[PDB]
């Protein structure tokens, strides 16, 4: 009782057939979710749309995830991944900003009780590949607990909100490391000339940061 | 003074033997299946050999038998594969019987 | 309600978590166990990949000292007519004794190694031991 | 993703982050500078990281 | 107010003791090697997985390090043993027909489960439909061999992690352990190795079984007086 | 491998060409793709 | 939330 | 540390390669 059930996809497929023909089947993707972290998705398949809500929403309660959330409310931190030629980059976000992000992924996140996200889908938009490809990242989500776990240091939360206090959100249970973590002047790390470009006011869209309706 | 894995493996009979082609080892018969004869001679894995046309009522479970090694386990990579097949028994030729 | 999700993550990280959820009702009989006596990797599905390059298996072969003794002496002596018992673990093939005399006369202080050789074999035939030379 | 390594550099945060403001006395700066030699290293990487800050300020 | 302390004193005491059943006791590194446990496949069969429990190659054999081997062995032993208390179902699996017999009888002494038969499609990931909806699976799968004859995983060990049930599995070096929740590097082709493994789960199962109800019967006699 | 496959899951399988293996078969069993590569190439 | 019909009738079992 | 740990070296059964029946002739 506790899991909601919604579809994110309904399709006539048609099968070509030794003597009679072409005959039309039904493919059903839903997700389900209890709204706390555990979700789920599976297909279903039959002759008959209403066998196929039946067949998805029964088989997905049976492959759950669960999704760790950052205060129960957004991801631990942004994530960019690809699935096949499906790519979905995450944007940890405050409380308040709301889920902007593709409706299907929209959908899944208030079945697993994500409030506050960004998310951008490029490449094929291939509703399977967005919605296992979400699951695959969702599920490898680094947490501060196992970050202060893996690195034995403390994790120190600044909130310009909250000025310079320093908020330490995760310490390590095991001993606590006595050498500084190394200050790479510069981070070899990638970045999306998109993030980029919008940080330095050179991203101009007259769809991106439109008014829409409390999601 | 407990001994280590490293210093049985040292002095096993079997690290002590060195290669297994052409060594004259003493083997059980252990299961027999019409004329072949399942032989154990102290490696992972039995031989099968036939039983001998002479004296072929002399070979019987539990008899000692000497055996002339060729390969400890039976194994070849076939083209397009990953791993080696190996057919999980060792490959001896059967000379005689092993007597006081 | 559960997970078949064999593939993401353990039995362990997919129980403890829909535990926490509230999903399980009731923990399974093993779980408690499994946390006093946790195995040494927690069982995680892992795809074998195929190494490529200059990737090279960290096995290494397992050689000692005396091998280079047994090589020579199968080569010169060729194997014993006796038959190997390796059924026996305290079994000693003319090979071990021929290693072991040749050991005992290195420590004497001898160090050259084709002089070595031979005066083992004659230690070896007085105490009536067969030492056929192949050739 | 952005070309190349430490994409970082192509940033106009990172430009604006140079603490070099030469006087205006400073008309030209050569830089002399081995590709190779582990004691050159440092100039190696103030050419690769900074000299881009420099120019920008 | 009488079940949490039947739990604390029967169900809980046992967990907060390294080795409860003394199982270290039933084997050792010697005991093993006499057994051929070290031996392994050839370096061409090699699962890269079983590389971290292998000692090295003697003459491209691959030998198994029994001090891995061990330790392992003591948290395998250690685990079933505390499922056996707990009253929980072990089920012994192993589809080598060489040891099909021993293993079958092996189960039946210890008052547990074999399979070493064709292991029919969804056996586990479909009990309730095979079996009924009140049939309860085993809460922990015994693997004596992982592999079935055509050397592949035995289906059982990826359908044992589908309904979350930990499995205990011999793993030679030609095996795949990681879904294997304890395994245990060693020889499983050799008589001598299967028939060591037999005796030591037997014997680990045949003692736990017996402590529970030592136990059990001490919390009685106590209680009513 | 080649062209001529060779992707088969039991490629480790032990061939066994014999007369009692053809009466315990199931008679819904069909011959693969690969099985009469076996056939060919042993009458060869 | 919303209701699917029933896909059969548990009296048309064996 | 301990004496019976396996040491590094080269194959000491290894057997020679294999030549055919002119090799070394000219
Ligand atoms: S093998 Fe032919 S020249 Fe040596
Ligand atoms: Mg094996």
């Amino acid at each position: 009782e506790d899991f909601d059930t919604r579809i994110l996809e309904v399709r006539n497929v048609f099968t070509m057939t030794a003597k009679e023909g072409r005959k039309k089947s039904i493919r059903v993707l839903v997700a389900v979710g209890n709204g706390k972290g555990a979700a789920g998705f599976s297909i279903g398949k039959a002759t008959d749309r209403m066998d196929a809500f039946r067949k998805a929403k029964n088989r997905a309660v049976h492959h759950l995830h669960y999704i760790e959330r950052y205060e129960d409310h957004t991801i631990f931190h942004d994530i960019s991944l690809r699935f096949k030629r499906t790519h979905i980059k995450m944007k940890k976000q405050p409380k308040g900003y709301g889920l902007r992000c593709h409706r299907a992924i929209i959908t899944i996140c208030r079945l697993i009780g994500i409030k506050d996200m960004y998310a951008k889908v490029s490449g094929s938009i291939n509703m399977l590949s967005l919605t296992q490809g979400l699951f695959r990242g969702l599920s490898r989500q680094e947490t501060h607990q196992q970050l202060a776990d893996k690195k034995g240091l403390h994790v120190v939360e600044i909130r310009e909100e909250c000025g310079p206090l320093p908020i330490v959100v995760a310490s390590p249970r095991g001993p606590l490391r006595k050498d500084p973590e190394p200050e790479d002047e510069v981070p070899d790390v990638k970045l999306d000339w998109e993030d980029v470009k919008t940080a330095q006011g050179m991203k101009r869209s007259v769809w991106s940061n439109l008014k829409r309706a409390a999601t | 003074n407990v001994e280590s894995f490293a210093s049985m493996l040292r002095h096993s009979p079997l690290t002590q033997m060195g290669p297994a082609k052409d060594k004259l080892v003493i083997g059980r018969i252990f299961h027999i299946v019409e004329n072949d004869l399942y032989i154990d001679f102290g490696g992972k894995f039995h031989c099968v050999c036939r039983r001998p046309e002479v004296d072929g009522e002399k070979y019987q479970k539990g008899t000692r038998v000497r055996l002339r090694l060729l390969d400890l386990e039976l194994t070849s990579r076939f083209l397009g594969a990953t791993t080696d097949t190996t057919v999980l028994e060792a490959n001896a030729v059967l000379l005689g019987i092993q007597e006081s | 309600a559960g997970s078949r999700l064999e593939t993401v993550g353990s039995i362990f990280s997919r129980t403890r978590d829909l535990v926490r959820a509230g999903v399980l009702k009731e923990k399974p009989l093993w779980f408690d166990v499994y946390d006093a006596f946790p195995p040494l990797r927690e069982p995680v599905f892992q795809r074998p990949r195929v190494r490529y390059g200059k990737a090279k298996a960290p096995i290494q072969d397992i050689w000692y000292h005396e091998d280079r003794i047994r090589a020579k002496f199968y080569s010169v002596y060729g194997s014993g007519q006796r038959a190997f018992d390796l059924f026996n673990p305290n079994f000693k093939s003319t090979c071990q004794r021929f290693v072991e005399k040749y050991t005992e006369l290195q420590k004497l202080g001898e160090t050259d190694e084709e002089k070595l050789f031979v005066e083992t074999g004659k230690a070896l035939l007085a105490e009536g031991v067969i030492l056929r030379r192949v050739g | 993703p952005m070309k190349g390594r430490f994409p970082i550099r192509r940033t106009l945060q990172y430009l604006s982050q140079g603490n070099v403001v030469f006087k205006d006395s400073v008309k030209v700066m050569t830089v002399n500078y081995n590709t190779h030699g582990e004691l050159g290293e440092g100039a190696r990487k103030f050419v690769f990281f900074n000299i881009p800050q420099i120019q920008y300020k | 107010e009488d079940s949490t302390d039947f739990n604390d004193k029967i169900l809980n005491e046992p967990l907060k003791h390294s080795d409860f059943f003394n199982v270290k006791e039933l084997f050792s590194v010697r005991s093993l090697f006499d057994a051929r446990v070290h031996l392994g496949h050839k370096a061409g069969c090699r699962h890269r997985f079983m590389e971290p429990y292998i000692f090295g190659s003697r003459l491209d054999h691959d030998i198994i390090d029994l001090e891995q081997t061990a330790t392992h062995l003591q948290l395998a032993l250690n685990f079933t043993a505390h499922m056996a208390y707990r009253k929980g179902i072990i089920l012994f699996i192993s589809r080598n027909r060489q040891f099909s017999y021993l293993i079958e009888n092996m189960a039946r002494d210890c008052g547990e489960y074999a399979h070493t038969r064709y292991f029919r499609g969804g056996m586990l990931t479909n009990a309730r439909l095979l079996f009924g909806p009140t049939v309860r699976l085993p809460d922990l799968i015994i693997f004596l061999h992982t592999l079935n004859n055509i050397f592949e995983p035995h289906v059982a060990v990826r359908d044992a992690a589908k309904m979350n049930i930990p499995t205990v599995g011999i793993v030679d070096t030609n095996c795949n352990p990681c879904l294997i929740t304890y395994p245990v590097p060693g020889n499983d082709d050799s008589p001598l190795a299967v028939h060591l493994y037999c005796r030591l789960f037997q014997t680990a199962i045949t003692r736990a079984k017996e402590k529970r109800q030592q136990v059990e019967a001490l919390y009685r006699l106590q209680g009513q007086k | 491998k080649v062209w001529y496959e060779s992707p088969s899951l039991g490629s480790h399988s032990t061939y066994k060409p014999s007369k009692l293996e053809f009466l315990m078969r199931s008679t819904s069993k069909k011959t693969r793709k690969e099985d009469h590569a076996r056939l060919r190439a042993l009458n060869g | 939330a919303f209701v699917i019909p029933k896909k059969n009738v548990p009296t048309s079992k064996r | 540390s301990n004496e019976d740990l396996p040491i590094s070296m080269e194959n000491p059964y290894k057997e020679p390669l294999k030549k055919c029946i002119l090799c070394g002739k000219h």
